[PDB]
């Protein structure tokens, strides 16, 4: 639904501005969209979604063993685990458990 | 008609900060800026002045000791532009091959004992050590008197 | 204990003269320090038959981004030292009409200042180039061909061609591209193709 | 909390000295600095957006506060 | 040291998907057009299907980074509604207040 | 009495390259607190007046983003908690600046940007026609 | 009944600070925010990473200065700088405070790759706003 | 003085250490807030103002034409036919991508060249000649 003049002017402008020049259907235009953006898996929001829980936990465990960080929570579960040994509720040996 | 554009003015990245600093003078009511500006924490004597700074420096040394002891925990770089000075330091030789090129590393790291031992091993193997490399080893050995430079902790 | 517990010294606002050089106390942006600010400022919603809380240990005053380092006295002293860095605007360019005659092209760029460890902002790369087609040496054919090539980039009411570029990573690359697009548009508009006779 | 008369007198002395410091900070005449100038200075130096004005930083005469 | 095994499985999926993203994009482009021969597009269909299952981006779940809650998460803060409210109601999120109008 | 005798002024070197000409700078500042934007405006306008810069200030309309969350940890769907983030604006419009003047003013006011305030600086630069566009080559 | 961040009435013997006495519907009315950054402004990025950092810093300072903190932290971000303002008590010796300030500023600067300052303000005892 | 010093020759340990002693005589503690900001700026810790969002990022010193004009890289591919049309769509998308470096964009194109070289036999069956 375009005149030859209008069609040829649109093709010249598309070449000037770096757009698709050959006639391309909407299905094949997805190839252009695929390579003009980063894949969702490659975006920093995606692969850096979580904080590095290994670093935070391990750093603060090392700082506790060094005497520079007081972990009130870990102190709480160390006292509970200590009172369970005196009560006899100790974790069994792996493999050599109650069942066999 | 012609319009005359003024010539550009160029200054260092710290020039504006230095211009603003010139406008202010020392505050006589305050202790030196290095100290915490708090009546309980301000040094109240010449001795506390020295000891309070030594305590702060000790804290910084302890932090640096941890950073270099556990580089893994401080390797996530989120700074843009990158800040090289805020990264962990690696003081150990990473070239394990016995060669003259690998020896140069130990001299750059100032490992007097490692370098001397490796130089001896290199000489026993019979490989050639350049005069410049030998001179660099002598510079390291002569300057420090064949004694290890002080380190944070072993 | 050999002595008693360390006693806090009196606040140093008691040593401050009422005609001091205040900019020397707060040279740069710093948190509100009750012992350094000689003002009986109070803050906090008062309890019944009560008064707003005093400044010592007042966390509400600590939460404010204060302007104690930017008193009118300091700002005037600061700007006197910064006059050496400034250059003089060309006196000829009195009005906007005069600016357009001598400098037809306008380049818009944006810088974004946020707080955080990274300065990067993907919006800073965009460059916008504006030029009125009346400032370009375009004949009748060239002007008509240009308006058809650019499309909605041209505004008939203002007669302004707006070229926005954001293809390249950097702003300098998008600026070089914007200038290049204007160049090829100008030269192509002047070129006459044989198929143009089918209009 | 009870405010004895001696305490109020010490608070008035503090307000007068602070009032002179505030005029010195803003580069104005200590002798013609009014309460409406104090409020304007406090608003600039300690900008608070809290919707309730009674929670904002205030520097008033002790007679009006206590 | 992740909140639970479920979060740990999502961490591995995000890592594997990142490693394979370029290869998946390249193969998928071969399939998402009518230009190339169908014989070639059929071989690409098999190749992308042979990649490890955990490289598929649709398998990633936006879990709360603090508690691992798989639903009720606000994407801007990556926090569950419960954790977000706990931080917001204590005044620890800059500029977030209770809305009344 | 203990006053510095002489002061080393920072070296500002006049270059042989011509300076940039900015027709306009649009300093849009965003914040959650209106009083903090009032103080920043007073500071920014005073700094502009002392440096000889023409400045005009207006307040673009505020943006209030609201969203809803569940009241309870479990069930009770009818009960919600509604939060919002208010973004207030102030726009400083500078005019007829050179590259050096803008560099100094922007460094000064950007370094003193109060915590919780963002800035977007739109710079309109005056340029001359490219050399290649003076006449057609065909 | 609502529960969120409400210190409930006791016998009139529980001392509460000014922050702990105000429920969440006062956060922009009578009390301010304990953190000020640009993440949550319209059109601004990285609100999520700022939030995680704030949560870590409040935990770090609680355990690094055990029993010293007299109220909640005030976190300030200006450009590249991070400033932690803490109201502490006057029980720990000054030497130990200076050590911990030098240690925390260095360790946190290397962890978050930015200049970090710690501004301590000491109080003789916890500031009581009211007795609930 | 000496007309030309041995700048190319690296400093010995003695020269380096002596230069460290000359930086200590002039070493004093920070005197105010401005001086701390100046030190941080010199070390690279504090951002340099006015803020430049591209500070420290020059994508390999690439030019605008290396990102936008990518047909030089399609010279090994068939000049006509489906593979040409397809690769023209790939390069058009790549030319519109501000998130990839030139190196990354050329890697995409290089992958397709090898892929179509692996699939020559399949392509011949469908009336396509690759290389
Ligand atoms: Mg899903
Ligand atoms: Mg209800």
């Amino acid at each position: 639904s375009l005149s030859e003049y209008a069609f040829r002017m649109s093709r010249l402008s598309a070449r000037l501005f770096g757009e698709v020049t050959r006639p391309t259907n909407s299905k094949s235009m997805k190839v252009v969209k695929l390579f003009s953006e980063l894949p969702l898996a490659k975006k920093k929001e995606t692969y850096d979604w979580y904080p590095n829980h290994h670093t935070y936990a391990e750093l603060m465990q090392t700082l506790r063993f060094l005497g520079l960080y007081r972990d009130e929570h870990q102190d709480f579960m160390d006292e509970q685990k200590r009172l369970k040994k005196l009560r006899g509720k100790e974790k069994p040996k792996k493999g050599e458990g109650k069942r066999a | 008609e012609e319009v005359v554009i003024p010539k550009k003015k160029t200054w260092d990245k710290v020039a504006v900060l230095q211009a603003l600093a010139s406008t202010v003078n020392r505050d006589t009511t305050a202790v030196p800026y290095v100290f915490q500006d708090d009546p309980y924490l301000m040094p109240a004597s010449s001795l506390e002045s020295r000891s309070f700074l030594l305590a702060k420096k000790s804290g910084e040394n302890v932090a640096k000791f941890i950073i270099n002891s556990y580089p893994k925990y401080f390797q996530k770089d989120i700074a843009e532009p990158h800040i090289p000075c805020l990264m962990p330091e690696y003081f150990e030789p990473q070239i394990k091959d016995i060669s003259e090129a690998a020896l140069k590393e130990r001299i750059e790291l100032r490992k007097v004992k490692a370098s001397v031992d490796m130089f001896d091993q290199l000489l026993q193997a019979g490989t050639t050590v350049s005069l410049e490399t030998t001179n660099s080893l002598l510079d390291l050995l002569c300057y420090y008197g064949d004694q290890e430079p002080s380190t944070d902790y072993h | 204990e050999r002595p008693p517990r360390r006693k806090a010294l009196p606040p140093r606002t008691e040593k401050m003269a009422v005609d001091q050089d205040w900019p020397s106390v707060y040279p740069v942006a710093a948190p509100f320090k009750p012992s350094a600010v000689p003002l009986p400022v109070r803050m906090g919603y008062p309890v019944k038959k009560g008064v707003p809380m005093a400044k010592e240990g007042n966390l509400e005053l600590l939460k404010i981004p204060n302007f104690l380092h930017l008193t009118p006295v300091a700002i005037k002293k600061h700007c006197e030292a910064l006059k050496d860095f400034c250059t003089e605007w060309p006196a000829a360019l009195d009005s906007d009409e005069k600016c357009e005659k001598h400098f037809p092209i306008e380049i818009d760029s944006t810088d974004y200042v946020s707080s955080g460890p990274s300065v990067r902002n993907p919006r800073a790369r965009v460059v916008v180039l504006r030029v009125k087609l009346s400032s370009l040496n375009l004949d009748d054919h060239a002007k008509k061909k240009l308006i058809k090539l650019v499309g909605e980039r041209y505004c008939k009411t203002t007669d302004v061609l707006t070229i926005k570029t954001d293809r390249c990573p950097l702003r300098r690359q998008n600026y070089d591209y914007a200038v290049y697009l204007l160049t090829v548009l100008y030269h192509e508009s002047w070129n006459t193709e044989e198929w143009e006779k089918s209009k | 909390e009870t405010y004895t008369e001696d305490f109020i007198k010490k608070q008035i002395e503090e307000f007068n000295i602070g009032k002179r410091h505030l005029a010195n900070m803003m580069g104005e005449d200590p002798e013609t600095f009014t309460q409406e100038d104090i409020d304007r200075a406090i608003a600039y130096l300690f900008p608070s957006g809290l919707f309730e004005k009674r929670a904002r930083p205030v520097m008033k005469h002790p007679e009006q506060i206590f | 040291h992740y909140v639970d095994w479920r979060m740990w499985r999502d961490v591995k999926r995000r890592k594997m998907a990142y490693e394979y993203a370029d290869e998946r994009l390249r193969i998928n482009s071969l399939r998402k057009n009518t230009i190339l021969p169908k014989i070639l597009q059929d071989v690409a269909d098999e190749e992308i299907a042979a990649l490890p299952r955990d490289s598929c981006p649709v398998r990633i779940r936006n879990r709360c980074v603090m508690t691992s809650r798989p639903r009720g998460v606000k994407r801007r803060w990556r926090l569950s509604r419960i954790v977000f409210r706990h931080l917001a109601d204590h005044g620890q999120l800059s500029g977030i207040q209770r809305a009344t109008w | 009495v203990d006053v510095p005798k002489d002061l080393t002024k920072p070296v500002v070197t006049i270059s042989d390259e011509p300076d940039i000409l900015y027709k306009r700078l649009s300093v849009l500042v965003k914040g959650h607190d209106k009083a903090v934007l009032d103080s920043y405006e007073y500071f920014a306008v005073l700094a502009a007046k002392e440096l000889g810069i023409s400045i005009k200030v207006h307040e673009p309309p505020r943006k209030i983003e609201r969203f809803t969350l569940l009241q309870s940890v479990h069930i009770y769907k009818k009960h919600r908690v509604q939060y919002e983030m208010r973004t207030l604006y102030r726009c400083l419009e500078l005019e007829h600046l050179t590259g050096s003047t803008a560099d100094v003013y922007l460094e000064y006011i950007q370094r003193n940007l109060p915590e919780g305030v963002a800035m977007e600086v739109t710079k309109t630069q005056l340029e001359q026609l490219p050399e290649h566009i003076k006449e057609p080559i065909w | 009944k609502n529960r969120a961040a409400r210190v409930r009435v006791s016998k009139g013997d529980k001392p509460v600070t000014y922050e702990e006495a105000h429920a969440p519907h006062y956060i922009a009315h009578r009390k301010g925010w304990l953190s000020l950054h640009t993440g949550n402004l319209d059109g601004e990025d990285h609100a999520a990473e700022r939030t995680v950092e704030d949560v870590f810093l409040r935990k770090f300072m609680w355990g690094t200065f055990p029993g010293c903190l007299a109220d909640q932290l005030v976190l300030k971000r200006r450009g590249n700088q991070l400033e932690i303002c803490a109201v502490v008590l006057r029980q720990l010796s000054p030497h130990k405070y200076y050590f911990l300030v030098g240690y925390s500023e260095t360790l946190l600067s290397y962890f978050y790759k930015c200049p970090v300052r710690l501004h301590l303000q000491t109080v003789p005892s916890k500031v009581v706003y009211k007795y609930l | 003085t000496k007309e030309a010093p041995e700048t190319d020759t690296s400093p010995s340990l003695w020269d380096v250490e002596f230069a460290k002693q000359l930086a200590t005589v002039n070493e004093q503690p920070l005197q105010n807030g401005f001086e701390e900001l100046i030190q941080w700026t010199k070390e690279g810790k504090l951002w340099e103002f006015p803020i430049n969002n591209e500070a420290g990022f020059d994508d390999d010193g690439s030019e605008f034409h290396e990102h936008i004009f990518l047909e030089k890289h399609l010279e090994s591919f068939p000049k006509q036919g489906p593979i040409r049309h397809f690769m023209e769509l790939v390069t058009c998308g790549l030319s519109k991508n501000p998130y990839l470096s030139v190196k990354q964009k050329v890697e995409h194109i290089e992958w397709f060249r090898n892929y179509f070289n692996e699939k020559k036999d399949i392509l011949k069956e469908s009336n396509i000649q690759f290389n």
